[PDB]
């Protein structure tokens, strides 16, 4: 047997369905997504951390001149300052008052803590979806991590399930993302080799252990103070630390649809968007003929309690006179109510209670049991809580909460005016016919 | 501080300091009573479903007013068309219509 159903991708909410055949007992299928993941494929563009300005010891030449060694290091700069008179703790270093030179040389390296305190700039694309479903079909229950691509089935007890593809291609991560301290930021970082001073990525390394380093920090060399041995320099402040000052909240705080962002691997969990289409291939072994299953008779539904709350705020009691004990795949074909139980135990004679959740102020649905179709009606009342901590299990119809007094008033306004128009038209036609027939 | 936020049926969460995030969902509860007088019904179906009552109520009122005006217009036209043949007779004898319908 083949089925094609579709269930909302709302984690933590069970979803029940029934399968019917011409000469087979109905069977219940319950799917519970405990966790829905979205794992984009990410490429490590580069790694950024705090830099460290390293200066070579000044090359002091007394009564002479020096030349600039050519540049070979990240952001490396060299300059020869003439007319210096350095001092040390012993005393004056040179004996010439002038024509002394000092070579100052600076460059940029990664900080010693780049192995731990670093941010990884990634390119994110090609999202993939996985779902951890508790699946119960034919009183057979399993747990499976099914991929939500439409290509890969999952098999168990001869049953085949093909999930996906996901209805919506939406993803929280954009093309360029930044991972730092276990948090993901949607940041438009500069490309490798295109970093700018004082901003994120001012120094870039391909890998945390890589031997390359692009540095752009506006390093310049100043003249040493008179009678001093040091290498003055001026730099734009670190772009990593400035970025940390102005990160803005991470994706776990700014993502839509309630997504929860995790790292290692970079993923988004429990996004309440889209719907998973399921394709079922069920072997005929699980199916049972109508004779084998109990057949229901003399069943009446009473709504002894109903509040149209988000949770199962309704109880329906059905009086039944069944042929034999067994199991019924209790289900409501309409969207009026959502049933907590996908199956109910059945005895020879008695009453069965079913917990249901509805958004209708005046509910009236066709509860389906093993074979019977009971018509169940009642009245519901507003619940206590203004706010709850769980999503609504039912679904809101356009005419869900419309009462009956509203129907009476609307029919009187829309339906009484039509009556008045009909009366006027009849009177006009009668008068016209009367005068026309009374001319001759 | 006191901060008010609007929570709808879709959901709403807040993180306060180092506490774990807390999520809340609205729920159709109040105010008014749909099983009551018209003002209570209008209040209940306005606070809930806003802009779907103001539009609907205005549409219904406009339809009712147009229907009433049209019915009055047709009734007056019928009265004129049934009386003027009898009305403009020089001696103005109008027993039959007034006896069968009491139009005047
Ligand atoms: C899904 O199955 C697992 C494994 O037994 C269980 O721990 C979990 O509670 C089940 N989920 C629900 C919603 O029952």
């Amino acid at each position: 047997y083949e089925h094609a159903t579709t269930m909302p991708s709302q984690a933590g909410i069970s979803y029940n369905t029934i399968v019917n055949r011409a000469g087979y007992a109905p069977l219940p299928i319950s799917i519970t997504p405990t966790k829905i993941k979205l794992i984009p494929t990410v490429n490590l563009e580069y790694v950024t951390c705090h830099y460290k300005t390293g200066m070579d010891s000044p090359a002091i030449k007394c009564c002479g001149s020096q030349e600039c060694t050519p540049t070979y290091r990240p952001d490396e700069q060299c300059k020869v300052f003439t007319g210096v008179y350095p001092f040390m703790w012993g005393g004056a270093y040179c004996f010439c008052d002038t024509e002394n030179t000092q070579v100052s040389k600076a460059y940029v390296m990664k900080s010693d803590d780049c192995l731990a305190d670093h941010a990884e700039a990634y390119k994110a694309h090609t999202a993939s979806v996985q779902a951890f479903l508790n699946i119960t079909v034919g009183e057979h229950s399993i747990v499976t991590t099914v991929y939500v691509n439409g290509e890969t089935p999952v098999n168990f007890n001869g049953v085949k399930i093909t999930a996906g593809p996901l209805s919506t291609a939406w993803t929280p991560f954009d093309r360029k993302i930044v991972q730092y301290a276990g948090e993901i930021y949607n940041y438009d970082f500069p490309e490798y080799g295109a970093g700018q001073p004082g901003a994120f990525g001012d120094i870039q390394s391909r890998t945390v252990s890589s031997s390359d380093l692009y540095a752009n920090t506006n390093l310049v060399l100043q003249r040493p103070k008179a009678g001093a041995i040091h290498v003055p320099y001026t730099q734009a402040p670190s772009g990593f630390e400035q970025w940390k000052k102005d990160k803005a909240p991470s994706l776990k705080f700014t993502a839509p649809f309630g997504c929860e962002i995790y790292t290692n691997p970079i993923r988004a969990e429990n996004c309440a968007v889209g719907s998973i289409p399921l394709a079922f291939d069920i072997p005929d072994a699980l199916f049972t003929r109508v004779s084998e299953t109990p057949t229901l008779s003399a069943a009446e539904c009473t709504l002894n309690e109903c509040v149209y709350s988000s949770d199962f705020g309704g109880i329906a009691t059905v009086k039944y006179s069944a042929s034999k004990s067994g199991k019924c795949a209790v289900h409501v074909p309409s969207g009026t109510a959502t049933l907590k139980e996908a199956a109910v135990e059945l005895t020879e004679q008695g009453s069965a209670t079913i917990h249901f959740s509805t958004a209708n102020i005046h509910p009236e649905f066709r509860l389906q049991i093993c074979t019977s179709y009971v018509t169940c009606k009642g009245d519901c009342h507003p619940p206590k809580d203004h706010i709850v901590t769980h999503p609504q299990y039912h679904a809101q119809t356009f005419t869900a909460a419309v009462s009956k007094t509203a129907w009476t008033w609307l029919t009187s306004l829309l339906g009484g005016s039509a009556v008045i128009i009909i009366i006027g038209l009849v009177l006009a036609t009668i008068v016209a016919m009367y005068v026309l027939t009374n001319q001759k | 501080a006191v901060r008010n936020f609007t929570v709808t049926e879709k959901g709403w969460e807040f993180v306060w300091g180092n506490h774990p995030p807390k999520r809340f969902w609205a729920q159709e509860t109040a105010p008014g009573n749909p099983h009551g007088l018209p003002h209570e019904v209008i209040t209940h179906y306005y606070h809930r479903y806003p802009m779907s009552t103001i539009l609907g109520l205005s549409i219904c009122a406009a339809i009712a007013t147009v229907s009433v005006a049209a019915s009055t217009w047709l009734f007056c036209r019928s009265r004129v068309a049934c009386l003027t043949p009898y009305r403009l007779t020089p001696n103005a004898r109008i027993p039959f219509c007034l006896a069968v319908l009491c139009c005047a």
